[PDB]
């Protein structure tokens, strides 16, 4: 069985910095991507931060613009979400999905992780 | 640009084909490049995916699904449904900057 | 002057899902079982198997007399009859644009070269205008496999390669300084290397035909894009080395 | 140099050289201009890949290497680096604006189903004066290596 | 007469928005978000990075991580072309039968082919630097209809090696267009042209 590995999160205060994990299995990582998926508790999906795929464009969500760098590693295929300046906004369930191309269109957002929580308060 | 996803709650009885419309407030373009994407809760578990821009089935699952539509309206379909059915479904598509999602609507057995 | 006669091929079985069967060389070869890889026991989660044939024309599993493993001898075959050579094919493409810088525009042609002779691999063998029976004969395998790797993690992929499988059978009668691994009979590239003077050494290349369109989803957004699609046979490549 | 021709017209049927019948085929139908076809689109192009609107006075005229490192795992019975060749001709063979059908029909074909293609196929407008296939099996998730559920794949300018 | 291995020295990773004055007159150049390949007129999506001629990417401002590939001028030692063939194939043919075909590639991997370790032969006019630096160009248009394209331009920055830039540039080009769904048939909308790592040079 191959199972998306997630963790690293937590209770963190606000302003505060925290980085996660999306470790995938049976495959090599040489120059994939990585993101993950917010979902508000009790809330539709959303997206929230990326960079591209060698980490060219630098572009994010409206309400996110500022506040999130990402970061992976080609060899050790672990993932990392480094946040700052974090506020009561974005507590939710994060999902590491796979995302491709069948000659130019989506043919997938195939398997949604574990998930872990990250529950801020002041 | 934002989904209308329609209606939220869908009464479904067991076997009988059921349809829900997405359409779109902005032109998906045509008959080429109609795009969209729709995928599955499962609750308790994570969220999956059963069609594909209202077309084919998404999954390898087998071939009780089904779907049309184009344009500016979509027709989700299933040709005869099953108990793991069940869940809210989000008609979804990002092919525009920056970003834009849809609403979700739910499915009921009967 | 000799003529050789025609030669075919043995009508067999569809593999069956889950079958591991030896073929000549000590190769084996498998139709694997759901969740498997190559090896068929080694840990894979969603790889459901189907065979296919060169030409695009695929067989039902588990049929009798569904295919005819093609046929090729040695290259000159005449040289190794006494104890008929494919040549290239030159052409023309299309129009094409083109631009030239200096320290300007101008048009030419691309050019592919083509063979179609004795030794292509062919169904039913014209005949051809001594050596023993196995010294002259192969069986390049007229089945190819053709793998899904649908695995968890960042992404799924569209890996679309071929191999071969490699059934032992019976073929026609035909009516009328050197390395010595070379000349021996477990050689797959014997029919290759019979006369080539110097150590023979692959190489392969999967030429992939890939392309970028458009829009795209999340994960790096934007462009989010790895995936690599193959041509329908790999393409082996033979190296002389100097053994002196 | 080759002299100046003007545009054709719509639903129009020619004769040229050697008894063919060239023609601009309308929407729905296939070459003849008798047999039905689903969804195409025509349009008519220049040798090269750039668009020519029809109603035009004197449209068009006639006409008269390596790569870079690539990788490759090596079997032996390694990680090497090898190119790629190509060929080319330039010479008094090649074709030339200045100093062959200097209008090509385009087939921008459509075709549904299970499995569907997109086919671009070029048939030469003549009035006188090997295919290559970026070969495709698409399909969302299924087993990748079965029959699809759609394709994707360019005919070229002209086949060899 | 019998040479020895060959390399170069190690280099930085350049960070964005630096350009380093190249040999020969060239100003090498990375630009930033939303800018052209002088960093002057803006665009909506076109933004560079940087991987490798194997493809492997190079996350920015790393200390030793590549060094520029080394190759051969031309007869310093040459070599020929090396044959091979592809498995059976099957097209239609035209007569005013099916039969099978197999075409025929080349490939060449003498000491003109840039390597990152040179294998010794039997100090300016032999061995060179090859730009083991490239920038890949991931650029985008939208509109009507729609084509993302990329087109790679050399970072030709040299290093130390250890005791006229050289034409056609030819860009080969791979097109691929979904169609889904057919109801509203106002106009086809998509196309696509992507080039290689390396230039077609004639």
């Amino acid at each position: 069985e191959v199972k998306l590995v997630e963790s690293g999160g937590g209770l963190v205060q606000p302003g505060g910095s925290l980085t996660l994990s999306c470790v995938g299995s049976g495959y090599t990582f040489s120059s994939y991507p990585i993101c993950w998926v917010r979902q508000a508790p009790g809330k539709g999906l959303e997206w929230l931060s990326c960079i591209d795929s060698s980490g060219s464009k630098m572009h994010l969500a409206d309400s996110v613009l500022s506040r999130f760098t990402i970061s992976k590693d080609n060899s050790q295929n672990t993932a990392y979400l480094q946040m700052n300046s974090l506020r009561t906004e974005d507590t939710a369930r994060y999902y590491c999905a796979r995302g491709r191309w069948c000659y130019g269109v989506i043919c997938d957002m195939d398997l949604w992780g574990p998930g872990v929580e990250v529950v801020v308060s002041s | 640009i934002v989904l209308t996803q329609t209606p939220l709650s869908l009464s479904v009885s067991p076997g009988e084909p059921a349809s829900i419309s997405c359409r779109s407030s902005q032109s998906l373009e045509e008959y080429g490049k109609n795009w969209l994407s729709w995928y599955q809760q499962k609750p308790g578990q994570s969220p999956r995916l059963l069609i594909y821009q209202a077309t084919n089935r998404a999954s390898w699952v087998p071939e009780r699904f089904s779907g049309s539509g184009s344009g500016t309206d979509f027709t989700l379909k299933i040709s005869r449904v099953e108990a793991e059915d069940a869940g809210v479904y989000y008609c979804q598509q990002y092919k525009e900057f920056p970003w834009t999602f849809g609403q979700g609507t739910k499915l009921e057995l009967k | 002057h000799h003529i050789l006669g025609a030669c075919h091929s043995s009508w067999q079985d569809a593999p069956i899902q889950g079958t591991s069967q030896m073929g000549a060389h000590g190769q084996l070869q498998t139709f694997p079982r759901n969740g498997y890889d190559w090896d068929n026991q080694t840990p894979l989660e969603g790889a459901v198997y189907t065979l296919v044939d060169p030409f695009g024309r695929p067989i039902v599993p588990g049929t009798k007399n569904a295919y005819r493993n093609l046929v090729y001898y040695c290259e000159y075959p005449g040289e190794r009859l006494y104890e008929g050579q494919e040549v290239s094919v030159e052409g023309t493409s299309g129009p094409l644009l083109c631009n030239i810088h200096d320290l300007y525009l101008d048009i030419r042609r691309n050019v592919h070269y083509s063979c179609n002779g004795p030794q292509t691999p062919k169904y039913y063998q014209p005949p051809l205008a001594l050596a023993s029976q196995k010294d002259l004969v192969n069986e390049f395998p007229g089945l190819f496999v053709r793998q899904s790797r649908f695995i968890a993690g960042r992404p799924s992929r569209r890996n679309i390669r071929f191999k071969p499988w490699f059934i032992p059978g019976v073929i026609n009668e035909i009516s009328l300084l050197k390395p010595t691994w070379n000349i021996s009979d477990q050689n797959p590239h014997q029919h290759r290397d019979w006369h080539k003077f110097g150590h023979v050494v692959n190489a392969i290349m999967q030429p992939t035909h890939h392309a970028e369109i458009s829009f795209q989803d999340r994960d790096t957004a934007l462009p989010d894009a790895c995936s690599s699609i193959s041509d329908i046979s790999p393409v082996t490549y033979p190296i002389t080395l100097p053994i002196i």
